[PDB]
């Protein structure tokens, strides 16, 4: 059986696929899918940045999609911000 | 809290469970990092855990400010790399 | 032109060498992409080149707008990934007989 | 012997190390090192963004350095921009 930490990491994959499976390339999250992801999965202080702003930051190759690696940029940034809030 | 937020809180709380046990309560020294990897990544880093040299290579590469301690900001890069690698393995 | 700029120019020139052959001249269809991979990544993708279905899957993963061709924007993700993989391999080290 | 494309990708690694070996961690390019990297390695339309602006964009985990993976974000963006310019 996996540890709680390993299960958390595998669950992050599952969160991405919840949105990547919606349409198109199933290893791609499109702009509207990201808005849904942010609204549903992220805290207020992450949502406040706005879905279009986040999409442009995450879509590093400007191909109109956020792949899983690009999604992990959001995860990194959410983790750093959440850790800062936890210490405050 | 969403599924994603709960997963991030698990990462944060796991890090803090080790970073608090010694020295600066918000950073991991080499010994606490090795203990974390050995216990909480015993499957994802199963092969690496057998070669303490490889684990030290991982630490040094994450320790971007070269202070022999891992901040959460340095540490989360490993979390993202292992999430990516898990996905690759399951596929 | 810097070393980095010349490296980037090489990526672009290689993409264009194959993108112009068929269909849209600024995208790689599957046949163009397979030819590029077979010749110009014969070493970096040596093992993958042995299974045409593996190369297909790489293309499908990069084709994020699902139009069956790779734009330069889609293609450059592979270049970054192969650069990373090369870096990883130089750091593990090589292995030598009977 | 490697292909020209393969040597180009290997050369990108060499470029990063020219700056990451300046000081500190050899998988870290610090803020002043990145300014030097941009001034030497990137064209004016990339440099004009400002080295501090680039550093904030590229340091995705806000640990005060650009590691090799983060540097590849810059390489992706430079490539897309150079292609758009040469193929307007
Ligand atoms: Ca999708
Ligand atoms: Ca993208
Ligand atoms: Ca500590
Ligand atoms: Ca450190
Ligand atoms: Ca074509
Ligand atoms: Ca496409
Ligand atoms: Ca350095
Ligand atoms: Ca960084
Ligand atoms: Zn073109």
């Amino acid at each position: 059986m996996l540890t709680e930490l390993e299960k958390a990491l595998n669950s992050i994959i599952d969160v991405y696929n919840k949105y990547s499976l919606i349409k198109g390339n199933f290893n791609a999250v499109y702009r509207d899918d990201l808005k849904k992801l942010l609204e549903t999965e992220s805290p207020q202080y992450i949502r406040k940045k706005g879905a279009d702003v986040w999409f442009k930051e995450l879509d590093i190759n400007t191909d109109g999609a956020v792949n899983f690696q690009e999604f992990l940029i959001l995860v990194i940034k959410m983790g750093v911000a959440a850790h800062k809030k936890s210490c405050e | 809290m969403s599924q994603l937020e709960r997963n991030i809180e698990t990462i944060i709380n796991t890090f803090h469970q080790y970073s608090v046990k010694l020295g600066h309560p918000d950073t991991l020294n080499q010994g606490e990092f090795k203990e974390l990897v050995r216990k909480d990544l015993q499957n994802f880093l199963k092969k690496e855990n057998k070669n303490e040299k490889v684990i030290e290579h991982i630490m040094e590469d994450l320790d971007t400010n070269a202070d022999k301690q891992l901040s959460f900001e340095e540490f989360i890069m490993l979390m993202a790399r292992l999430t990516w690698a898990s996905n690759e393995k399951m596929n």
